[PDB]
């Protein structure tokens, strides 16, 4: 729907930034996870601290109220939080609160009905323990993937808002591990490399090749309401293509895609992990005040004493012959002003 | 010539749901042999 195009919009801006940082490196993150956690945080924000996040997320307040937006998130978590037979989807939200603190009811309830958040009283006093506790909830929810989410813990940390997402799915037309073999993978215009290339032959898959952008779009579906769209820009087109990553250029890919028999398809078999500290990225996206001493998070307790310290994000992605596993977590470090 | 798709260079990958346009995951593989 409309507010789904916001989420897409927020994904591409976040990507555009993460690349400005280290273009040369691979990328991997879940946009949905990030958007849910800052929408969750937003549940506790007020005034400008609120406008900002709700605008850093790419929402059009001119046409949407804060209740409609929060609702969007509940319906969505409701709809997708369900593992089919051949496709596992899991989404979780929890709030780790230090024992001393009593949080407003409106907040604890809204957390429950709206985002399905689980509470946990914590002793952020003894960092060592509080830490492990959060890490278990994440690794537990990600079936052993995100294992080092929180690595350090401020003894001043009054609260932490977490979100995890897990995806396990199979290919509709899986590769033959017997046919998997080494091949050249071009890092650059001349610097090649040997890599395990997974190959398939004579498949009829949703393809598309648009020249106005100089790239090729192929679609491989998973046995489930989920599919992977691989975009292959030509040599020296990557920049141009990332320039055009817009909710609309995506809308196009998915329309123009027409089934076709492909003689040969080659896809590397990869496994990648990435840690992220999102403070600077958020700042660039305009989510500023929440990080400042002018933090207005009164929605949580009932006074302007809380502020955000850090928003980190870990993701892992394995792409093998039989299918795909993917997973990520977002945690918001909330410190007392 | 046969329509041959060979991903032997930095590609983009966007895992999205059927039931809506929303991006679950998104990666840019610049080099597979990271791990
Ligand atoms: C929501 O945020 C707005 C914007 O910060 C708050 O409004 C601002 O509140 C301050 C404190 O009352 C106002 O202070 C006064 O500023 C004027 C100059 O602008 C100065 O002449 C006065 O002596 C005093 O320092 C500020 O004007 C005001 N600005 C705006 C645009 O509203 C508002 O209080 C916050 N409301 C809630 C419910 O959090
Ligand atoms: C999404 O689905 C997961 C799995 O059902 C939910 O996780 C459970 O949530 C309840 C509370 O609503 C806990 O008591 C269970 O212990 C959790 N499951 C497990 C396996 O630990 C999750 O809350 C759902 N919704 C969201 C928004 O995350």
């Amino acid at each position: 729907l409309g507010l789904a195009s916001a989420n897409v919009d927020f994904a591409f801006s976040l990507y555009k930034q993460l690349v400005l940082k280290a273009p040369d490196k691979n990328v991997i993150f879940s946009p949905l996870s990030i958007s849910t956690a800052l929408a969750f945080l937003s549940l506790g924000a007020h005034n400008t601290t609120l406008t900002e996040i709700l605008k850093g997320l790419k929402f059009n307040l001119t046409e949407t109220s804060e209740a409609e937006i929060h609702q969007s998130f509940q319906h969505l978590l409701r709809t997708l939080n369900q593992s089919s037979d051949e496709l596992q989807l899991s989404m979780g939200n929890a709030m780790f609160v230090k024992e001393q603190l009593s949080l407003l009811d409106r907040f604890t309830e809204d957390a429950k009905r709206l985002y399905g958040s689980e509470a946990f009283a914590t002793d952020f006093q003894d960092s060592a323990a509080a830490k492990k506790l959060i890490n278990d909830y994440v690794k537990n929810g990600t079936r052993g993937k995100i294992t080092d989410l929180i690595k350090d813990l401020d003894s001043q940390t009054m609260m932490v808002l977490v979100n995890y997402i897990f995806f396990k799915a199979k290919w509709e037309m899986p590769f033959d591990p017997q046919d998997t073999h080494q091949s050249r993978f071009y890092l650059s215009k001349k610097k090649w490399v040997m890599v395990p290339m997974m190959s398939l032959h004579h498949l009829t898959i949703p393809y598309f090749r648009d020249e106005e952008l100089s790239c090729t779009v192929v679609e491989l579906k998973y046995t489930g309401n989920a599919s992977a769209l691989f975009i292959l820009p030509d040599q020296d087109k990557m920049e141009e293509v990332e320039a055009m990553l817009l909710p609309e250029t995506l809308k196009r890919w998915r329309d123009s895609l027409e089934f076709r028999e492909i003689g040969e398809l080659y896809l590397p078999k990869f496994s990648i992990s990435r840690d992220y500290n999102l403070n600077d990225i958020l700042l660039q996206l305009g989510i500023e005040e929440a990080f400042t001493s002018k933090a207005d998070l009164s929605g949580i307790t009932g006074a302007r004493n809380l502020a955000v310290s850090q928003v980190v994000h870990k993701a892992v992605l394995d792409v093998f012959e039989e299918g795909t596993e993917a997973s990520a977590a977002t945690a918001v470090k909330i410190t007392l002003l | 010539t046969r329509t041959i798709v060979r991903f032997n260079r930095p590609f983009l990958m966007i895992i999205v749901p059927t039931d809506t346009q929303n991006i679950f995951f998104m990666s840019k593989v610049t080099n597979p042999k990271q791990a």
